[PDB]
RNA sequence: UUGUUGAUUUUGUGGGUGGUGGUGCA
């Protein structure tokens, strides 16, 4: 069955892409990009460094294309830096190209939902806590945190529960975006990790732990 | 006599070797009089030059050096002279790892009950000694007790039992540094110095955590310090800024003879 | 005075009132120096209100207070250079406490806390502590620095040094503690002391200037209570707790042996045994560095 | 030193 | 129980190069890379940005997507093993151009400046560092074998091939040898691009895998197998 | 204090507010 926020009993691997830098600007509304819109954002006064929706696409692509998603044990949630929280249906097949992705997200932010004939992408009300499974372990990705084996971490963790990982798609910032909801922060690799690679690392471990293959 | 023996007396003797017994007796002096406890420190300078000139051996010489080091040494004014002599002794190429390990353990134990100035002096001194004798980094860091994420569960169990059964083998009362078993111990005291109240002293104490990139530390830049220097340094702060107050409020500042900031001190 | 020269009334009133955050402090310290044993209760009333007023003046004019305070640490140091303990008085003890009330004690660096902690540590070591008056002054100095570190829990080596000499001073030597440097061998407590009566551990400040066996016991009990608190808060967390408490453990063991009835040394020893049992004394590991890319 | 998701400089 | 070494300070592991053939390493080849340039200024041909031009060229535009190569290079380069200096990347362009990717490089994550780099690389044949000390991206002479290590195991990613566990595979392989992987950045096609060079072809998962996902999955197993962390 | 005017401002101390906002609904 396709996993949904309504279902809470089933164990699943929830991934939250916090601090996602998605924003629409009209001169027609178009997703703001670090390279496409440099002068316009300079007028806004915001740094072009923190104007990269591209990182979210890479995390989404590797997560969506991961085997566990093909096994129907994964759901993706995205918390935009503006405060917009987005639900990602596992069944979706987001565009592989960056430009076509931006056209999708501007529609989702304006239309608040994407329906192709269940909404493929749905904007849902904050906080994250309500939508997550009733029994669930929460962790963030922290470089300064102790390095932990993902496979061992999931194995020692219970079964009826579910696992949440909060990954910061922000280009640069303090790892305190989701301290309020989380109970502990763990380190995945001994070396600094990009948002995409860490997600690739973690879903790989869950696949090994749960024998998804 | 001992202060001027090395310079104004020994070179003018035809056979200065005859001073060995007097220097030996001066070097072995043990008396209940506090002012007489400094005598071996002075006799060491006169005793050292004699061995250098004629290649004499003082029996168990480094054993007596270990004995002389004591809490009094850091407070006596002649500490500078002693430390300059110590650098020459601990520059020898034949010293055993146990000997240097025994010294480093004792100084760290002594720095525990020391003023910040003495702690400022010892910390570079220990860093130099550890760097000089590479076998002794075990003293700061024992790898067998590290918890590695890749270590297999049986290794974890063996590590757990190993942690449980460990006992500190350093002997404080043993006067033979080669037998104090200090090499098998560790310098928790320096790790406690990491939490020293003075910020700079803590930073020097944090130095053992970070890698030993720097080759050596000039003792001359750390020998001359005291409480007065710290107080004098704060007496002249180049920058002045608004202080941060206590948001908490205490009804009374001292105890009586609601909220008391200093219980046990009557008003 | 504050009413007559409010900021709104005229220009420069702000600067004037700032100078009075300074003046009122030297009044707070001055009143403490003055004799108040006759009217301690009234002196308590006038004091806490005056300190309460200084809080409001400080809140708006923190800068002027620090300037006057720092001049006071400079003044105490200079007076200490020539007069040693004779310079020290109740007001200096009180001044350090007012600093704790008003200034952020729990900071790595602070304009007034850092000089106060360093200056007090100099007293904790340099002062002979060869008289019951002098020991009593040191005992309160331990209390003040202890409250300075109530959150921070930083290690003060001089607290250990002071405890060792004071504990050994009241047992004078036993010939087992030569590493501890005493300054007075005539303060050894008599053996006939009961050590079962309920004696108050509080030390009056007004008695300090005037400064028999019971007073020594009360001072001694206050010192050990501070020692017990220091074990329970700071030294337990430190990696070298066993090393810190071993010289103290021997001294407390001597206290129990000489005074079997005296219970406080036994209690501290029992807690010390509990802490060392639970703490895992493992070889230190600090050189484990992060691999580089 | 570049780290994580920091991008190469834009001129 | 043991004394620490002479120098415990962590030192950067050597940057692997084609010249060195002894050291064990994980070779990855993103075969059938779709990288082509054309004057309009020279621009990397794209499936979406350019459609009329490739039709004039007569090439099927479905196999005209360099982003798949971009995404793989990002994950391969950003993988911890690359940070550990145990990985070098090789690129066999669909036209037959073989490219050297120095592990030290840092490709842009934006797709536009990604293309701007390769138009420079394809025409200038090489790319120099900002500090001007080493050529990060260099074109090299075919065949791949001469550049590969003397003792190396060769495998391809095949959906039809039997499914294996990467961690077990790397463990059972010897130590002195090296493992070399042929990945098709192509969208769709027959998995025979490197049949001539390889000896045996392996499948990683029963479900179909994207090129980047397959590469990321493979490298994590090597890190788990080699304890790279 | 104003571009000749007259208590509108000026000096110091405290001090809140997105608000000629837009847009969708009844």
């Amino acid at each position: 069955p396709v996993l949904t926020s309504k279902d809470k009993i089933t164990k699943r691997m929830i991934v939250v892409l916090a601090m996602a830098s998605l924003e629409t600007h009209k001169i027609k509304y178009v997703l703001l990009n670090c390279d496409d819109h440099q002068g316009l954002l300079k007028k806004m006064g915001r740094d072009i460094s923190e104007a990269r929706p591209d990182i979210t696409h890479q995390c989404l692509l590797t997560l969506l294309d991961s085997p566990i998603n093909k096994a129907g044990k994964l759901q993706v949630y995205i918390q935009t830096s503006r405060g917009i929280l987005i639900e990602v249906n596992p069944t979706v097949r987001i565009p592989r190209t960056f430009k076509r992705f931006s056209g999708l997200m501007v529609q989702l932010l304006h239309k608040l939902s994407i329906r192709s004939v269940e909404k493929l992408l749905k904007v849902i009300k904050n906080p994250i806590t309500d939508h997550l499974p009733t029994k669930c372990r929460k962790v963030t990705l922290s470089f300064d945190a102790p390095v932990i084996r993902v496979q061992d971490y999931i194995e020692k963790l219970d079964d009826d529960e579910s696992i949440c990982v909060f990954v910061g798609a922000m280009a640069r910032g303090k790892d305190n975006f989701a301290d309020e909801y989380v109970d502990e922060k763990v380190g995945l690799s001994n070396y600094p990790l990009s948002a995409s690679v860490a997600c690739s690392k973690f879903c790989h471990g869950a696949e090994d732990a749960w024998n998804i293959l | 006599i001992l202060l001027i023996l090395h310079k104004r007396i020994i070179p003018h003797f035809h056979t200065p070797t005859k001073l060995m017994d007097f220097l030996t007796d001066s070097y072995n002096l043990q008396s209940s009089n506090k002012n007489a406890g400094v005598v071996p420190i002075l006799a060491l300078n006169g005793l050292f030059e004699l061995m250098k000139r004629f290649n004499l051996e003082y029996p168990n010489f480094y054993m007596k050096l270990y004995q002389i080091i004591n809490p009094d040494l850091m407070h006596v004014k002649y500490r500078a002279r002693f430390f300059r002599l110590m650098d020459v002794f601990l520059s020898s190429t034949h010293l055993s790892a146990h000997l240097v390990a025994s010294f480093i353990k004792k100084l760290a134990r002594l720095t525990l009950e020391s003023p910040p100035s003495a702690i400022v002096t010892v910390i570079p001194f220990i860093y130099n000694l550890i760097r000089k004798h590479p076998n002794c980094m075990i003293m700061l860091h024992n790898p067998a007790f590290i918890s590695n994420p890749f270590q297999t569960p049986d290794q974890v169990a063996n590590l757990k039992t190993l942690k449980e059964n460990y006992v500190d083998p350093f002997d404080v009362h043993e006067s033979d540094p080669e037998l104090t078993h200090a090499l098998d111990s560790s310098l928790w005291e320096l790790a406690s110095l990491m939490e020293h109240y003075h910020p700079n002293v803590a930073t020097l104490a944090k130095i053992f955590a970070q890698p030993f990139k720097k080759l050596s530390y000039n003792m001359e830049d750390f020998l001359d310090w005291n409480y007065d220097s710290l107080l004098n340094a704060e007496s002249s702060r180049k920058l002045k800024t608004l202080p941060t107050l206590e948001f908490e409020a205490f009804t009374n500042v001292f105890d009586n003879e609601g909220n008391v900031y200093l219980p046990g001190v009557a008003w | 005075i504050i009413k007559a020269y409010q900021p709104k009334l005229a220009e420069g009133n702000k600067e004037k009132l700032g100078k009075f955050t300074a003046v009122l402090l030297r009044h707070i310290i001055f009143l403490s120096n003055q004799n108040y044993l006759k009217n301690v209760q009234s002196f308590k009333r006038t004091q806490n209100a005056l300190i309460s007023i200084l809080k409001s003046l400080s809140e708006k004019y923190n800068r002027e207070l620090s300037e006057e305070c720092r001049d006071y640490i400079n003044e105490m140091q200079a007076r200490y250079k020539k007069n040693h303990f004779d310079a020290l008085s109740n007001g200096d003890l009180v001044f350090f406490s007012i600093i704790g009330i008003l200034f952020s004690t729990s900071d790595q660096y602070h304009l007034v806390i850092t000089p106060a902690l360093i200056l007090m540590s100099q007293f904790l070591e340099q002062i002979k502590f060869n008289s019951l008056k002098r020991i009593a002054f040191g005992a309160v100095l331990v209390r003040i620095v202890s409250q300075y570190q109530r959150i921070s829990k930083r290690y003060i080596p001089e607290v250990v040094y002071f405890f060792q000499k004071i504990l050994l001073t009241f047992i004078v030597k036993p010939l087992d503690f030569e590493n501890i440097r005493l300054d007075s061998y005539e303060l050894g407590l008599p053996l006939d002391v009961d050590f079962t009566k309920k004696r108050s551990t509080i030390i009056p400040l007004h008695t300090l200037s005037t400064m028999p066996v019971d007073q020594c016991v009360s001072v001694l009990l206050n010192v050990m209570e501070s020692l017990d608190a220091t074990i329970s808060t700071v030294w337990k967390s430190l990696p070298a707790f066993n090393e810190i408490i071993l010289p103290i453990q021997q001294l407390l063991s001597a206290y129990t042996s000489k005074y079997s009835d005296f219970e406080k040394p036994r209690n501290i020893l029992n807690k010390v045994e509990k802490l060392t049992k639970f703490t895992e004394h493992i070889p230190l590991a600090l050189q484990n560095h992060k691999p580089v890319s | 030193r570049f780290k994580g998701d920091d991008d190469i400089p834009y001129k």
